[PDB]
């Protein structure tokens, strides 16, 4: 739970580094990081999470120093359950022992969903083509509400309506076999998010 | 007072029409929180453009302070919202104002990439050549970062 | 010369390497066409923003006019390049040069309801009054097309 | 293909008023047309409609002057095939007789591609109750069909499906049950260097469903 997390995490940090970076998995939690350079001195006690939702006073939440991959340090908090109510606005504030501001954000637990990977993803040729087959990501609520998108390599990607989960793909360049991957996102109405990982790929 | 809390509350949830009874009703349109942000420095920060505008014509203080010293123009900068940069420009922020690191908006929009922000506040007036309290400028950033697009503008 | 047209044709593509090379071949960066459009005025047009950057410092004239009087930051505002428009108001673009129908970029950017452009021009100092040959003012045209937040902003 | 263009015409003239709209239907060909208000003194004779592609000289095109079913007076040219190359550069200029600017641009004929609308639109009762399957044609007369993508449109309000490139099939998920639905698709250039418009919305067809 926590190796998929540090794919998650890594995932993010690509596309919007320098930021605070807040994903929910369930809908019931919040984990929110940022990475930075090691400095001699600096830990996790030398900054400050701290939200504040609805109007019970400024919380704070307790920071944890991780190393990457990349040779950055993460420095990520696990909001408590109790504190993540999906629809209100959400402030949060990361302030350095010094006084020094470091991040300021207004995040709604709803609007940050990122997903598990699908699986079971099953690549049979029928004659036309390949039709794929896959399952909803582990332990992910509402289904019927869960976007997809198929990737093809020689590259093709083909978006899927919420709530099926398989594709006939038409025309293809040859009999060779294409590696596939599936990534879900969630839909709408109110919910959002980012793409999750792509599945574990097949020829 | 109760009134001026539910007018941050109000900002903080981007809920215009709300922000404009409770102005009526008589809020401080400067009441702050805990950490001295009043709503504009809310409204900044989630980026609605009609509430700033409503804010400040109601007298709201565009040059404003926090206790880390970020005022409404650093979150404007930060997050990326070019109109509201722009409006808060026209109404008259500082954009050589610094908080407890010594930076200014334009080395947060450098930090982040935001070109336009970065011009808009160069042609604003901004110090280029001025340093943080690390003793680096904003084009000193754009280097760490690998934006060559960004460091060609702040030469 | 051989090298001048083949300038123009080369920004015209938004080819960047092709506009260095025939620069350093000592190429005229003023370059004209039958027009008397200059490569700076097609790299705006097109809304290239590394090739406008280029041409710029290799001494373009960045007020340049053609036939019909348009100056390249006639051309960034009509088409909507945001950072074209602000690149040319920090090499020192006029922002009241007026073409052959006597409409200010302010115009060219109201008419095509580009609100972002239309705040910067503001900052850098457009004269929001002045009229063109039909004696309608930037507001005059916003009013026209049904851009109230565009209008409000001008008046 | 002259009755099809003022269709054509009029389908662009509402998706980019006050400019000057330009499209090829078999990338051999291009139009381009503006429409203005009408004035007294004012025909084609007092526009000036030049154009310049790979470096062959600035050559002039003739303007025409016709009437639309909106009131306005619209202008068209149509630049001969020996000109249309399609993957360089063309810059357009329209210039008015007083040496004032009109219109300026560079575009690529690849690039601005206004297809043809689908046809033979059948809609047939899916065997897994409550799904609609949609079948129809490419347009007719227009190559490579698998760089076509397609779009349909459900009616009771709207619900708009995006269909890949090539496929002229779909099945829809959800139907509200007796309601009659009214089903459509329309045609647009997708992928690598062509592009352009949608085309026009082809004959609808009705169908009903068994709750
Ligand atoms: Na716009």
């Amino acid at each position: 739970a926590d190796p998929k997390f540090e794919s998650k995490a890594a995932l993010l940090a690509a596309r919007g580094p320098e930021e605070l970076l807040c994903f929910t998995e369930r809908l019931e939690d919040l984990v929110c990081f940022w990475e930075e350079a090691a400095s001699a001195g600096v830990g996790p006690g030398q900054y400050s999470f701290s939200y504040q939702l609805e109007d019970e006073p400024w919380k704070l939440c307790r920071l944890h120093q991780a190393p990457t991959a990349r040779g950055a340090v993460r420095f990520w908090c696990s909001l408590p359950t109790a504190d993540t109510s999906s629809f209100v606005p959400l402030e949060l504030r990361v302030t350095a022992a010094s006084g020094a501001p470091r991040y300021h954000r207004v995040i709604h637990i709803n609007e940050v969903v990122l997903l598990d990977a699908p699986v079971g993803l099953v690549a049979r040729l029928a004659d036309e083509h390949v039709v794929l087959r896959w399952l909803p990501p582990p332990e992910t609520p509402m289904t019927s509400h869960i976007r997809y998108e198929v990737d093809v390599s020689a590259v093709q990607r083909v978006e899927i309506l919420e709530g099926r989960t398989e594709c006939v793909l038409s025309n293809l360049r040859g009999r060779t076999r294409y590696t596939f991957a599936v990534r879900a996102r969630m839909a709408e109405p109110s919910f959002g998010g980012f793409w999750s990982a792509w599945s574990e790929p097949v020829s | 007072s109760d009134l001026g809390k539910k007018l941050l509350k109000a900002a903080r949830a981007g809920q215009k029409d709300e922000v404009r009874i409770l102005m009526a009703n008589g809020a401080d349109v400067n009441a702050t929180d805990i950490w001295d942000a009043t709503p504009l420095h809310l409204a900044a920060l989630i980026g609605h453009a009609e509430i700033v505008a409503v804010l400040l014509e109601n007298g709201a203080d565009v040059n404003a302070s926090d206790i880390t010293g970020t005022t409404p123009l650093h979150l404007a900068a930060t997050m990326g919202h070019d109109e509201i940069v722009l409006i808060l420009l026209l109404k008259g922020a500082d954009v050589n104002a610094y908080d407890l690191n010594g930076a200014t908006p334009l080395h947060l929009a450098a930090r982040m990439g935001h070109k336009r922000i970065v011009l808009v506040l160069i042609l604003a007036g901004a110090d280029v050549n001025a340093q943080d309290k690390f003793g680096k400028t904003a084009f000193d950033i754009s280097i760490d970062n690998g934006n060559e697009d960004l460091a060609k503008i702040l030469q």
